[PDB]
RNA sequence: GGAUAGUGGCCUACCAUGGUUUCAACGGGUAACGGGGAAUAAGGGUUCGAUUCCGGAGAGGGAGCCUGAGAAACGGCUACCACAUCCAAGGAAGGCAGCAGGCGCGCAAAUUACCCAAUCCUAAUUCAGGGAGGUAGUGACAAUAAAUAACGAUACAGGGCCCAUUCGGGUCUUGUAAUUGGAAUGAGUACAAUGUAAAUACCUUAACGAGGAACAAUUGGAGGGCAAGUCUGGUGCCAGCAGCCGCGGUAAUUCCAGCUCCAAUAGCGUAUAUUAAAGUUGUUGCAGUUAAAAAGCUCGUAGUUGAACUUUGGGCCCGGUUGGCCG
RNA sequence: GGACUUUUACUUUGAAAAAAUUAGAGUGUUCAAAGCAGGCGUAUUGCUCGAAUAUAUUAGCAUGGAAUAAUAGAAUAGGACG
RNA sequence: GCCCGUCGCUAGUACCGAUUGAAUGGCUUAGUGAGGCCUCAGGAUCUGGGA
């Protein structure tokens, strides 16, 4: 006797299992944004998919219909918010266009690399999952953080770890305990 | 770290209005620990088998030890 | 048709292929790093284009 | 317009005809006749566990020549006797009679496999332990 | 009239001959509790719903009833039927479809643990009780996030590019490398505080904690469908594979392995069921000369269906909501 | 308040309408599945936005419409108005 | 070349079938009929017609 704790799934598999061309095109995405799963691509293309459905569905009602204006604006502004949608094409026939890489371009993974600070999509991963870098003073260790435009300015290493100062940390602090122990006393 | 706090108008009104495990955590209340929650139930259940006081049923069994 | 055929030979060819043990090799990176290895194998530096392109050739 | 009444009130007829003709559908008919539950060696269920009566040597169908190694199993919930195939080289050495195997379908919806005539099932586990394991050597057959 | 809390064939007397049905009554089946809902995504549909909420029904099977505002109550009683325990053989006692736990059944499902701290319920009641309920254990049911690595130097090799009368390497890096280089981090271990009813975990965080011998990713597949070899060894229509087509009888692209290679990846195969594909159930939307399919023929009830025609045209006023050109 | 009214189908808007589910708004649970939170300062004595919306059909209700399709009317005048 | 049926082998499935065959479950005639409830009586005892 409780409230059903609700869930739902966040990805979708391709209809055809072995399409050599979709396969190449898929890996290349991972190679480019440092993913580990086709799922990480499956995930997004699914997000993308429904967004389009929302957008299609809205586009069949008449221009300046109440739901359309409310739900339309809401969709667009949220997309802009994370910097997927262009300021100009801010009217949802380009949310209808859109595509996967427009989404990929906003993962913390990708931002933490884009303005240097990593110099490799993979080094970008490792840094993020290893508690370095943050948004505010709030540390973020999830590569798919979807950097929300007005947070892009505040992506630095965190006040902890090295890099953002305040200790080298044990593996160096080990070697520094091997210099004044061997050579000194 | 975000948490919650209260502050009472006196210790008398704290000691009456607070949870009784909280007055424990601090020191202004003894944990008076008891028989296991299920040991206790069995106390109540064993007691149900007896009508009245009890000790009067000791002496009638103090005759049993003859026959 | 026939159902009470010989059984003597059950297990024949597995039990008579000479053993050869696996060879010890560099461990392959797991996760992301493998997808990376594939990307650079498949698409970055490429390899050959004899006629078109191959993936598990031996002696060609 | 051929056939189907196009009237606006002809719903009933149009419904009924469908009910009628669903019966010409193999699966629908099976579903409602409860063919699963009624005939069919398994309950209608996915697997069934039974006991080994005799090890058989079924000669394959042409154009293949072979001896196919099977087991007569007497299902436990049923007494129904069934002949099941024993996948992969050897493996028939893992069974023995009176042993307790666990049978499953052949993924052909009823209907026997390839060149094995009559066998509609395969062994999956003996003595509670899985053929596959025993084959690879990830596991050893129990005491008795 | 009686009975009921009360209407009523509810029951009884008297009287009558009615009630339902191809617009499917009545009977049979249901591996049937109904609903909110669930799964599948062009749409129309198809299939499912024991099961977190609502309703109903039950407490081994039937019936009976006491108490009471409320039960035809079962953690109430009475009887019979079926089970079944204790005994000094005279008798007495029992009802887990509550919580756990055992047997059985089977393809199939967890602890004989803690607490009333929360949620709330009950009583004479702030206090007691609450296997309601919360806490933990067992737990790859499902669902979410996503570690197994990251970066320089060097050894040639390039591909660049300026020059090329010709050595070439030198800058900008593409990277294959059997010596190298210091960095980073939690998996874990663990002072401590936090957490909690008390604990465990999580979040924090001192001390520890990564170089291949790990802290070492799997699960299927590599003839076609279908992404990946015509490598090497083995067998020789045997052993086996093969959803389907097909492979195997001595150079096996298919079996048994080695190497290498693919696909998905903390998950991947398999069996069964269902859904999409299926316009192969066809209202949308099927097919019937010869592929499956027009009753030998006409009549004909139900059923579906069913020609055209009856206030149209013109005139006047009122005030709205978008949009233009100005603001 | 009296006195009377041919029957229907269709369609429009609307009431009455559980929650979770679903669709969907707002909110950076570090992300996310979720959750219904939360956000601001004088962070020494409080300030404040929320907790929408939609779907919810077959039947019953309530209202607008009068095309399409039915029904009924006056022929032995037992017609209609006074 | 194709190809039809009897006849013969192995294996599997369903049918028919003496046994007025068997088993389970649901109703149900007739007979017997527990028990509580209602009711006519009863009156161990125990009071002021009642218990
Ligand atoms: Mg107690
Ligand atoms: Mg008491
Ligand atoms: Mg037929
Ligand atoms: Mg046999
Ligand atoms: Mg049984
Ligand atoms: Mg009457
Ligand atoms: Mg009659
Ligand atoms: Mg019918
Ligand atoms: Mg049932
Ligand atoms: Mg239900
Ligand atoms: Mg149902
Ligand atoms: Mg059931
Ligand atoms: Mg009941
Ligand atoms: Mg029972
Ligand atoms: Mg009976
Ligand atoms: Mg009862
Ligand atoms: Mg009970
Ligand atoms: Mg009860
Ligand atoms: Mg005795
Ligand atoms: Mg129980
Ligand atoms: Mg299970
Ligand atoms: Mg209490
Ligand atoms: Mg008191
Ligand atoms: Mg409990
Ligand atoms: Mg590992
Ligand atoms: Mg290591
Ligand atoms: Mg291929
Ligand atoms: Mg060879
Ligand atoms: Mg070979
Ligand atoms: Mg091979
Ligand atoms: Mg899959
Ligand atoms: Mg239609
Ligand atoms: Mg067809
Ligand atoms: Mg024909
Ligand atoms: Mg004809
Ligand atoms: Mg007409
Ligand atoms: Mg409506
Ligand atoms: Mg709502």
């Amino acid at each position: 006797p409780r409230a059903p704790r609700t869930y739902s799934k966040t990805y979708s598999t391709p209809k055809r299992p072995y399409e050599s061309s979709r396969l190449d095109a898929e890996l290349k995405l991972a190679g480019e944004f440092g993913l580990k799963n086709k799922k990480e691509i499956y995930r997004i293309s699914f997000q993308l998919s429904k967004i389009r459905r929302a957008a299609r569905d809205l586009l069949t009602r008449d221009e300046k219909d109440p739901k359309r204006l409310f739900e339309g604006n809401a969709l667009i502004r949220r997309l802009v918010r994370v910097g997927v949608l262009s300021e100009d094409k801010k009217k949802l026939d380009y949310v209808l266009a859109l595509k996967v890489e427009d989404f990929l371009e906003r993962r913390l993974q990708t931002q933490v690399y884009k303005l240097g600070l990593a110099k490799s999509v993979h080094h970008a991963r490792v840094l993020i999952t290893q508690r370095h870098i943050a948004v505010g003073k709030q540390i973020v260790n999830i590569p798919s953080f979807m950097v929300r435009l007005d947070s892009e300015k505040h992506i630095d290493f965190a006040p902890t770890s090295p890099f953002g100062g305040a200790r080298p940390g044990r593996v160096a602090r080990r070697n520094a305990a091997r210099k004044a122990e061997a050579s000194g006393e | 770290s975000v948490g919650f706090g209260l502050v009472y108008n006196s210790v008398a009104e704290a000691k009456k209005f607070e949870p009784t495990y909280r007055l424990v955590r601090y020191g202004l209340a003894e944990k008076v620990e008891k028989a296991s929650r299920q040991q206790r139930k069995q106390k109540k259940n064993r007691d149900k088998k007896i009508f009245g006081t009890g000790k009067r049923l000791a002496k009638k069994v103090a005759r049993r030890n003859a026959d | 048709a026939k159902v009470h055929g010989s059984l003597a030979r059950a297990g024949k060819v597995k039990s008579q292929t000479p053993k050869v043990e696996k060879t010890e090799k560099p461990k392959k990176p797991k996760g992301r790093a493998y997808k990376r290895l594939l990307y650079t194998r498949r698409f970055v530096n490429v390899t050959l284009v004899n006629g078109k392109r191959r993936m598990n050739p031996g002696p060609s | 317009g051929k056939g189907k009444p196009r009237g606006l009130n002809s719903a009933r007829k149009l419904r009924v005809h469908r009910r009628n003709n669903r019966w010409a559908e193999n699966n629908y008919k099976k579903r409602l006749l409860g063919t699963a539950f009624k005939s069919s060696p398994f309950g209608g269920s996915s697997h069934a566990k039974g006991i080994v009566l005799e090890k058989l040597g079924i000669e394959s169908k042409q154009p293949n020549s072979a001896i196919r190694k099977c087991v007569r199993v007497q299902l436990i919930k049923n007494g129904k006797k069934v002949t099941a195939f024993v996948p992969n080289d050897g493996c028939l050495n893992f069974v023995d009679e009176n042993d307790e195997v666990l049978l499953a379908g052949f993924g052909r919806k009823g209907k026997a496999k390839g060149d094995i005539p009559g066998v509609r099932f395969k062994v999956v586990k003996v003595s509670g332990v899985s053929l596959l394991a025993l084959w690879k050597e990830k596991k050893e057959k129990p005491r008795s």
